């Protein structure tokens, strides 16, 4: 048994993830999250807890209640959105709440790699998606365990490795 | 500040879900207790007062969405600082909406 929470920014791509992986749903309109509870099972056999909530300033009061007595935390981001890399205030966030917990680093929206629109509109701001391996970097900064990503609009088995690495990890 | 109209429940112990419970009209910047208090004032309408559970042996808790939960307190970790001062939170504190469920749960 273990419990995960998963925090980042505003639509980078939580709760489209966890309704991959319990619901076998992908979400393709955002509606904004204040906080849920997921309940899967990786296979021993490991039952997952997963908190799901708010990206927004405007729930930093409730979402903290969220940390308690979890196994570990799961620090998203929009890879197509090298601004979500507010990382910054997410692992303060962490580490003034939740000092005990370990951190998994996570890169969400990985198809938007090849997505050529996301490209165009990236290189106009002279940007590119985060890549694998500046996640690691980042994760390595960020004191995360582990770097993991997935994209849960075409790989739902990427998802389920995540969290079969996340399982593997707070056991 | 602003009225609410939550769905007060008396719940076995803190958890997932929501059922029907009783409307239970609130203020936003009522600290948890007073809401607590006013929740209890319904639930237990008509009910002599030494029939009635002692308010502080409940702990209140936030049902959100399908199966999320959390106990809000008076003061907690989220509550604002100020030197030796502390600012009791409030429904507003925590962004309670109006419909939402709050239920209570032995402490
Ligand atoms: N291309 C692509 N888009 C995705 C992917 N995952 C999510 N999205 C898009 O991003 C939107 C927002 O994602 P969502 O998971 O709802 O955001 P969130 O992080 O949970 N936000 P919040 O914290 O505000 O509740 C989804 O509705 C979907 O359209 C993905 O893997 N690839
Ligand atoms: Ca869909
Ligand atoms: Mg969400």
């Amino acid at each position: 048994r273990c419990k995960l929470v998963l925090v980042g920014d505003v639509q980078c791509g939580k709760t489209a993830m966890l309704q991959v992986l319990a619901k076998d749903c992908y979400p393709e309109t955002y509606v904004p999250t204040v906080f849920e509870n997921y309940t899967a099972c990786l296979e021993q056999r490991v039952e997952l807890s997963l908190w799901d909530t708010s990206g927004s300033p405007y729930y930093d009061n409730v979402r903290p209640l969220c940390y308690s007595d979890s196994d570990a935390v799961l620090l998203c981001f929009d890879i197509s959105r090298p601004e979500t890399v507010a990382l910054k205030k997410w692992r303060t966030e962490i580490l003034d709440y939740c000092p005990s917990t370990r951190v998994l680093l996570i890169g969400c929206k990985t198809d938007l790699r090849t997505d050529l629109s996301t490209l165009m509109e990236l290189s106009h701001q002279k940007q590119a998606p985060i890549s694998y391996e500046q996640g690691c970097a980042i994760a390595k900064q960020l004191g995360a365990e582990i770097y993991l990503e997935g994209s849960a609009f075409t790989s739902e088995k990427s998802i389920h490795s995540i969290f079969r690495t996340a399982s593997m990890l707070c056991l | 500040y602003r009225p609410l109209t939550l769905n007060a429940l008396l719940a076995v112990g803190p958890g997932a879900g929501e059922a029907q419970g009783v409307p239970v009209k609130v203020l936003d910047c009522d600290t948890i207790s007073q809401a607590k208090e006013k929740m209890l004032d319904q639930l237990y309408k008509g009910v002599p007062l030494t029939q009635r559970p002692d308010p502080r042996t409940l702990d209140v808790e936030w049902r959100s969405g399908v199966a999320g939960h959390l106990i809000l307190s008076d003061e907690d970790v989220t509550s604002e600082v100020q030197g030796l001062w502390r600012r009791l939170n409030t429904l507003q504190h925590y962004k309670v909406p109006d419909g939402a469920t709050v239920a209570l749960v032995p402490c």
